[PDB]
RNA sequence: CAAGGAACUCUGCAAAUUAACCCCGUAAGUUAGCGAGAAGGGGUGCUUAUGUAAAAGUAAGCCGCAGUGAAGAACGAGGGG
RNA sequence: AGCGAAAUUCCUAGUCGGGUAAAUUCCGUCCCGCUUGAAUGGUGUAACCAUCUCUUGACUGUCUCGGCUAUAGACUCGGUG
RNA sequence: ACCUCGAUGUCGACUCAUCUCAUCCUCGAGCUGAAGCAGGUUCGAAGGGUUCGGCUGUUCGCCGAUUAAAGAGAUACGUGAGUUGGGUUCAAACCGUCGUGAGACAGGUUGGUCCCUAUCUAUUGUGCCCGUAGGAAGAUUGAAGAGUGUUGCUUCUAGUACGAGAGGACCGAAGCGAGGACACCUCUUAUGCUCCAGUUGUAGCGCCAGCUGCACCGCUGGGUAGUAACGUGUCUAUUAGAUAAACGCUGAAAGCAUCUAAGUGUGAAACUAUCUCAAAGAUUAAUCUUCCCAUUUCGCAAGAAAGUAAGAGCCGUCAAAGACGAUGACGUUGAUAGGUUACAGGUGUAAGCAUAGUGAUAUGUUGAGCUGAGUAAUACUAAUUGCUCGAGGACU
């Protein structure tokens, strides 16, 4: 559903605007989108006072889906749009300022602190 | 070892809230209580074997040679018979409940008359690649590829059998294990089952033993509602 | 493609082994004459022994 | 092989169909095809069915189903239909009209059948 | 020997609401989540405004839109989850049981109540 | 035809969005004519009254997710040879 | 004079600075220019182009990634040859 | 310069593949100037696997971002009577050069049409005639077959052992994954043209509505069953026996030593099943269970007039099936199909009436109206008061 060279919007205060994820770690052939995916994406629309420089790549994951999934809950959350996160080879998140809704079953893949320094879980 | 089983008529597939909070597929298949019409013991037939027979009717429709081997039997007479293997622990003369073999939870394995769907392509048969249609590529654009193999009159100048091809795709028993039993209703002789049987409504389903693990079962409960104002 | 060996008289024969053709249905009309067609109406204009039709 | 006329469509069907049940309820027997005929006979059924009660919300809704004939135009064929065929169908659970085979036709060699009605 | 095949409902009885809380697809429901992360007892009440009421019997699926952060969010329930509490915030009225012009109209995402 | 949007690829070829009208607005280069319909954009329904010859026009009310509601009409910019 | 790895450089896929995450064809520049070069015109030039190429806006089943719908055939039956 | 000049299409790219090991990883083992980790070398083993982009007509080539890994070939540098032609490669022209001149350029450039209604064999299914020595109905066994065998991460083991110190084990278990494949329509999406709602103009129903026809199903939004997946659920193993390499034991020959020579072991995603599918046309024509018949008379010593009683076939109805046969089920003793009624589900306050409003409208009647595939009741309609084949056991 979201896969190589996507046009996305940042989900996190780093200064940067629309970020294209360019390769998808992890094994062969993963090729789709999920909670938790570590990829790496390369920016292009971003601000001076950013904190990443254009054209870049580095590595985030991405906490909005626009096609939704279901859960072993049974019940179908969707996204109405699609957001990402930079963060560098850690669980540390790199922006000062976290926002954006993210449902809580994000620990089993860890991030943690995002969500301690969340705005608000969902 | 042992290996039991009985046949059924899958009726339906639903959902079910268990604990843990998840919901699991449910199929429903109808399973009258049937009687054994004949075992096949080491003793004289060599081998485990039992034949069973269900789906009685009224005996008058019935065909006549069946109908008076049923006489001999004295036993009802019923449209559908057929043997399982590896089956002797039970004897002759005795109905079949699923109480008395199966338990909730376990894992087993259904056997399925796939769904019919004639002859199709290799694609629908094989999961193969769409041929591409870019820049105009031509009336020719679905197809199995090709099977040349060989050219000039020392490397094969042949097709091979068994080489993969398209052709009548469904219509065949199919089989997948370690379904998990969800539940047993002896009134309405129906039982609840997890996963998905192949082929359409209404045909006859086997279920036997899992002979991948044939002792292991695990937990799995229910849960009630309590929201009343 | 196009035929690139001709067929004789014997694979001629072997190829129309199969042109014979099967048989019809027939039924007995109690009222008419001829041996009417199975599940079909007969030529006095009678069918389940019941006339709905004009001139033949 | 390439483009040509368009042939069969959904359209064609229910106006050949209106046609049929408007010549059944003019005359009452048609000759044509046989699942053409359970097809036709399947609406004129349901037609039927729906002339019981007959007020003119259901005037109009079988009205929906029918045209014009040389012996009957299409209101006075409507009153004519409710006049009879409704009091003398009424009292029947379905089975308002059959449909018995033919033989191959000479120009075609076609299964041909007859629908018919008669209570 | 012949079956009814409505043992569908048979089976849905294992599951039955004696309260059933009854709304259209187009009102403000607020429907509480009961969720054990670890080992603690949490009740969000996720509030909403519903969008498509599906019922075929024991499967029951209904569509709730929210805005979460100024951003619209859309989740799926089902009528008779477990450990979940329904209650209805307000009723409005709508002249369609679907609705997909809502996934996108942002401004005055509010609904003409019901008299 | 969910989602991405040139990633297959010899190529943004084909295909796709606007396209009609009314009204704002319009760059660089330029032989001063153009460019240019630059681009970018806003509205077109029904009813009640007003307006002239009707109508473009206006005030209000009302509904549909959407009102040249199906129709028929240019998708572009930048740069080089 | 001019133009200079051009439609012009075999060696060579020469740089360099670039757009380009990653550019042997895309651009400006460097000048060892086999066999360029001024009426077989040359260096540019605004507009113009069913001309060629390059990057991008939106756009989508071209692709990721495959599937579905209805006619006509193809399938079966009759006449035809 | 030996076949093909009364034609063997010569680069690839896409799909479709196939095999060998001289093994890239996955497997085991050996050795090491192998403290551990990290390693490096080699052997045996082919059961499985081996990405996406950027450049260029190019394969080959390079680079990037990854993967545990991006191994090699080789089959007309596989694959056009499966696609396409970017490209050199007819006819045009250009730049540069060469040649005085027509003209030459695997130096470069723009453009330049890819012929095909399957005869046999071969192959995926599919049946029909006969056979298996009476006719059948079934159920079987299984000689020979086919499928099918993937990989990674995390946590515990344990910062344990090891190492001073960074580092950091082996084995096992548990969970998480990817891909591969099976089926499914509970949920999620696409479709769902005799379905619904709204909508738009034209022509008429004598008029207003209310309509149909047409305008891509007129347009838009949905949606039943079914049909598919992006959605679900599963499988990703375990074991036994014989073995490669390797390691053995006893042990002499060759009084010691030695894995070997007798004997005596383990032993790998390798090998046989193990799991799945069908399978007696499995002609070596196998096996069992049940029913039927064994009825005037000479023959070519066979049973000929009486032609099953076991049934089969024609026809109808349909589909679970199914291109079409064939198959499954039912034929007045029938719920087999259609009909009708109720219900499920879909759509969403039918139309009319009345109220207030100059009017779009709002309200009660109204969750009503209707609804293709869905459920059961229901013999109301059709499966005929029908026809053809079909009985006596040869010989060793």
């Amino acid at each position: 559903m979201v896969s190589f060279m996507t046009r996305l919007n940042v989900a996190d205060n780093t200064g940067a605007k629309q970020v294209g994820i360019i390769k998808v770690l992890g094994s062969t052939r993963k090729r789709y989108a999920f909670l938790g995916d570590v990829v790496v994406v390369s920016v292009k629309d971003a601000i001076p006072s950013g904190m990443v420089k254009k054209g870049q790549v580095l590595r985030a994951v991405i906490v909005r889906t626009k096609k939704g999934q279901q859960r072993k809950d049974g019940t179908h959350l969707k996204f109405d749009d699609n957001a990402c996160v930079l963060i560098k080879e850690d669980k540390s998140p790199r922006g000062t300022r976290i926002f954006g809704p993210v449902a809580r079953e994000l620990r089993e893949r860890g991030y943690n602190k995002i969500l301690s320094l969340a705005v608000e879980v969902v | 070892m042992e290996i039991r089983g009985i046949f059924g008529v899958k009726v339906g597939m639903s959902q079910v809230f268990t604990t843990n909070n998840e919901r699991l597929p449910i199929t429903v298949i109808y399973c009258e209580p049937n009687q054994v019409a004949g075992v096949k013991t080491e003793a004289k037939d060599k081998y485990s074997a039992t034949l069973l027979s269900f789906d009685t009717v009224e005996n008058k429709k019935l065909n006549k040679p069946q109908q008076g081997f049923f006489e001999k039997n004295n036993l009802k007479p019923t449209k559908h018979l057929q043997e399982i293997r590896n089956m002797t622990g039970f004897e002759m003369g005795q109905q079949i409940t699923p109480q008395n073999l199966f338990q909730v939870g376990e894992y087993v394995d259904v056997s399925a008359i796939s769904k019919g769907r004639g002859f199709t392509g290799a694609i629908k048969r094989w999961n193969f690649k769409i041929g591409p249609l870019g820049h105009g590529a031509g009336y020719p654009h679905r197809f199995q590829g090709s099977v040349q193999a060989g050219r000039g009159g020392a490397s094969a100048q042949r097709v091979f059998k068994g080489k993969k091809m398209s052709g009548h795709y469904g219509h065949e028993k199919v089989t997948v294990q370690n379904l998990r039993i969800v539940g047993f209703d002896e009134a309405n002789m129906l039982v609840l089952v997890s996963g998905a049987i192949a082929g359409p409504e209404g045909g006859v389903v086997l279920i036997r033993t899992a002979k991948k693990k044939p002792g292991v079962v695990k937990p799995i409960e229910l849960a009630v509602q309590t929201e009343k104002a | 493609a196009v035929q690139q060996r001709r067929s004789s008289k014997h694979r001629r024969d072997k190829r129309r082994s199969h042109d014979a053709l099967t048989a019809q249905a027939l039924s007995v009309c109690q009222k008419c004459g001829k041996k009417k067609l199975f599940h079909r109406v007969c030529s006095c204009g009678m069918y389940g022994d019941l006339r709905v039709k004009k001139a033949y | 092989s390439y483009i040509n006329k368009p042939g069969k469509t959904s359209a064609w069907r229910v106006m050949t169909v209106r046609q049929q049940v408007s010549a059944v309820l003019a005359y009452g027997k048609i000759e044509t095809t046989l699942k053409k005929a359970k097809n036709t006979q399947k609406r004129l059924d349901k037609l039927i069915t729906l002339a019981k009660v007959d007020n003119f919300n259901n005037r109009r809704q079988v009205k929906k189903w029918l045209l014009n004939t040389n012996l009957f135009d299409v209101d006075q064929l409507m009153d004519h239909l409710f006049s009879k065929v409704a009091p003398k169908y009424e009292k029947t659970p379905g089975g308002y009209s059959r449909v018995l085979k033919l033989g191959p036709r000479r120009g075609d060699a076609t299964e041909m059948a007859i629908l018919q009605l008669t209570d | 020997k012949i079956n009814k095949q409505a043992l569908i409902d048979l089976v849905e009885q294992k599951q039955l609401k004696a309260y059933v809380p009854e709304f259209s697809a187009g009102d403000e429901v607020n429907v509480a989540i009961k969720l054990k992360e670890k080992e603690k007892v949490r009740i969000q009440n996720f509030t909403g405004t519903v969008l498509r009421r599906r019922g075929k019997g024991i499967s029951e699926t209904f569509i709730v839109r929210k805005t979460t952060d100024g951003i619209p969010i859309e989740k799926n329930f089902q009528i008779h989850n477990p450990n979940i509490s329904i209650e209805l915030k307000r009723r409005g009225k709508v002249r369609r049981a679907y609705i997909s012009y809502m996934r996108e109209r942002s401004g005055k995402a509010a609904k003409i109540k019901e008299r």
